[PDB]
């Protein structure tokens, strides 16, 4: 089975 | 700007090593470890030098001093956008709104708070 997952690098800005 | 759905409570976040965690449970070490684990991203401390709230409807302008050299960077975000402060966690301009909208406990972002940001390595 599979689930929608967000990677950790989306939670922090690239200032 | 706008707001992504991953700040929502219960959002599955995949750490660098494959481990899965709920966005509300993320800790500083999880980001630090993930940067270490990664082969391309590294962590850069970004210090909030000033917050100029109510720039326009629902937006704040934050001025950071990014990384080592401390390059002045100003950015524009929806007031409820949360930054991750080292040793403190989710912090925004309007903790109240971020919490109501995202159901995310949240601190009050403040001048001097060192945020987690990323740069290639």
């Amino acid at each position: 089975r599979s689930v929608a997952v967000f990677p950790w690098h989306s939670l922090v800005p690239f200032l | 700007p706008t707001l992504p759905p991953y700040f929502m409570k219960g959002s599955m976040i995949q750490l660098a090593n494959g481990e899965l965690k709920k966005v509300e449970d993320l800790k500083t070490e999880d980001f630090i470890q993930s940067a270490e684990m990664s082969n391309d991203l590294k962590i850069d401390s970004s210090t909030v030098e000033r917050i100029e709230d109510s720039h326009s409807p629902g937006v704040a302008v934050i001025q950071f001093a990014v990384g080592e050299h401390r390059a002045q960077v100003s950015v524009e975000v929806l007031v409820e956008y949360p930054f991750f402060v080292f040793g403190q966690g989710w912090s925004s301009c309007c903790p109240e709104r971020t919490s109501q909208l995202f159901d995310l406990p949240c601190s009050k972002l403040s001048v001097g708070d060192v945020c987690i940001s990323l740069t290639l390595k």
